[PDB]
């Protein structure tokens, strides 16, 4: 019973830590995307709040030239793309490394170009997530993701502390158990 | 022959682009023989369907090329007795295919300009599909007749027992 | 460059506006069709009832 | 009796098939050109017949002349494969609409 | 610049929306006009046959 607990708890801890780290990274990417999209939508936002299609995501730096060329070569002169570096480089959602990133926003005309750009980004191994359509939605979902990010950080710290405590307890007597 | 169609996006007027492309190029050197295409002003539509068409005419050019080359092969086979001057025998109009293309002019009767781009594409597609099916059927029947003749020749050939 | 940005701005602006105009023309044509068919339907129904009554 | 009929049918149908093929070439030219250059339309396309082993020089001259008419800040250099998706680039992209007739 | 282009795009989108809304309003107004014209024709004919009935009586 003791060893079953000490193993099942550790395995559940590891699995939950992995999943929650993935979610935390995805949510922080979404937060950065929202912040930079708000920054881009700040030339002159006189109106408070549908043909144009909208997407946004994050790319690995130094892939901006190739990606821009590929877009301007596939969706020939009929799609718009804005890019902004993300200072304080971030950790990849799955690849698991600290790499510089650029948050980018793409505007397109219709469904065919929507599909074109979506598939192009998927091939370019970017990530998109949803995005707001009105400034009210932007503010709402940005606040939501920020709060969820803080909650996930707290839960991550607590679970890591739990793992550390249980592993210390295990190491206290592992030799005697062996 | 190899012919290259180049967009030459106007440059604010027909002259500013076409003159430099053709006359200036020829004066600099006889690198290539220049010609004007004079495309008709079709009915441009929405960009969603326009990109759809940019894909459909990506596929259909290859399909129609295949059909035309199949027709050429069938002509080379059926007319194998007098296969000389296959290009001359195949020229759609004029003296030769080169002449026809260099003087190409869109046939409003063949395709209604006022129709939509997708409609014109479908008009071409139905005709080419019918052409391909008819080529397959008729060439197969003629080949079957020729094969019956060849079987008769084979029966005439060989030893008395084998024949 | 700036010229590239301006050219793209012109391109998408023109194409979105032309899509809007095409939709407007289609709406106008279908609106004339609806005008005609509604005239026909309402006139036919009311006339049929009036024929019955008279 | 049939060779004359079949031969005549092939002769007549070749003209129609070739006409339709050139029509599709024209349609692709116009669609791609209007996409590349926003409305209104200006597509006084040029049909050039390559000379004997002048393809390289002609293409270089055309690229130099079209560097202005088309954006030289993208493509041209190179690009990676993007096969996954609805469609992937099949031909080389040049600073203009380029199409081939291979009679 | 990087935001000026986006501003222009959004303004064009709003122009398109306004134009299609105007077309929709025209469609609705013409539909109502069609209804009114049909009703007026109905009334004309109804009075015609009322007079005919009076003559027959």
């Amino acid at each position: 019973a003791n060893f079953e607990k000490i193993e099942n708890e550790l395995k559940e801890i590891n699995t939950n830590q992995e999943a929650l780290k993935r979610n935390f990274l995805e949510l922080t990417e979404l937060k950065f995307i929202l912040r930079k999209t708000q920054q881009f939508f700040d030339e002159m936002a006189d109106p408070d709040l549908l043909r144009l299609g909208f997407v946004a995501g994050v790319i690995n730096r130094e892939r901006i030239p190739t990606f821009e060329r590929m877009l301007w070569r596939v969706c020939r002169g009929n799609v718009f793309l804005r890019q902004a570096e993300i200072e304080n480089p971030l950790e990849d959602p799955v690849t698991g490394d600290y790499v510089h990133k650029s948050v980018f926003i793409i505007f397109f005309q219709g469904d065919q170009l929507k599909n074109r750009v979506k598939k192009i980004c998927e091939g370019f191994r970017a990530s998109l997530y949803p995005c707001p359509e009105t400034p009210q939605e932007r503010k709402e979902m940005a606040s939501g993701v920020n709060t969820r990010i803080d909650d996930l950080q707290m839960v991550l710290n607590q679970t890591e502390d739990h793992r550390q405590r249980v592993l210390q307890a295990a190491a206290k007597n592992i030799r005697v158990w062996f | 022959t190899e012919f290259w169609l180049i967009s030459a996006p106007g440059e604010k007027t027909c002259q500013q682009t076409w003159e430099k492309l053709h006359a200036a190029t020829t004066k600099n050197n006889n690198l290539a023989v220049s010609s004007k295409f004079n495309i008709p002003d079709l009915k441009v539509g929405t960009l969603d369907v326009l990109v759809g068409l940019s894909d459909e005419l990506a596929k259909l050019d290859a399909f129609v090329e295949g059909v035309v080359k199949k027709v050429a092969q069938y002509m080379a086979d059926v007319l194998e007795d007098s296969k000389d001057k296959v290009q001359e025998n195949l020229l759609a109009s004029g003296v030769d295919l080169v002449t026809y293309i260099t003087r190409f002019q869109w046939d409003m009767a063949k395709y209604p300009i006022k129709q939509s781009l997708k409609n014109i594409s479908e008009i071409i597609a139905k005709g080419v599909t019918q052409i391909d099916n008819d080529l397959k059927s008729r060439a197969s029947a003629y080949n079957n007749l020729k094969g019956n003749l060849q079987n008769l020749e084979r029966k005439n050939a060989g030893s008395l027992l084998t024949r | 460059s700036d010229a590239d940005v301006q050219k793209q701005i012109k391109h998408m602006m023109a194409f979105i506006e032309q899509e809007a105009n095409e939709k407007a023309e289609e709406i106008d044509a279908k609106a004339e069709e609806e005008f005609n068919i509604e005239k026909g339907r309402l006139v036919q129904t009311q006339r049929l009832k009036i024929m019955e009554y008279y | 009796k049939q060779f004359g009929p079949l031969v005549r049918w092939l002769k007549v149908n070749f003209s129609e098939a070739f006409i339709a093929w050139i029509h599709i070439k024209a349609l692709r030219v116009f669609v791609e050109s209007v996409l590349r250059y926003g409305l209104p339309v200006n597509f006084q396309a040029m049909l050039l017949q390559p000379n004997k082993k002048s393809v390289k020089k002609l293409r270089e001259v055309l690229h130099e002349l079209y560097k202005h008419l088309d954006s030289s800040a993208a493509a041209i250099i190179d690009a990676p494969m993007d096969i996954p998706g609805l469609n992937l680039s099949q031909q080389e992209y040049y600073p203009y609409v380029y199409y081939k007739i291979d009679c | 610049s990087q935001s000026q282009g986006i501003q222009q795009l959004l303004q064009a989108e709003k122009r398109a929306a306004e134009k299609v809304a105007d077309a929709r309003k025209r469609k609705a107004r013409r539909l109502k006009q069609a209804k009114e014209e049909a009703q007026m024709e109905v009334e004309q004919y109804r009075r015609e046959r009322e007079q005919e009935f009076q003559s027959k009586q």
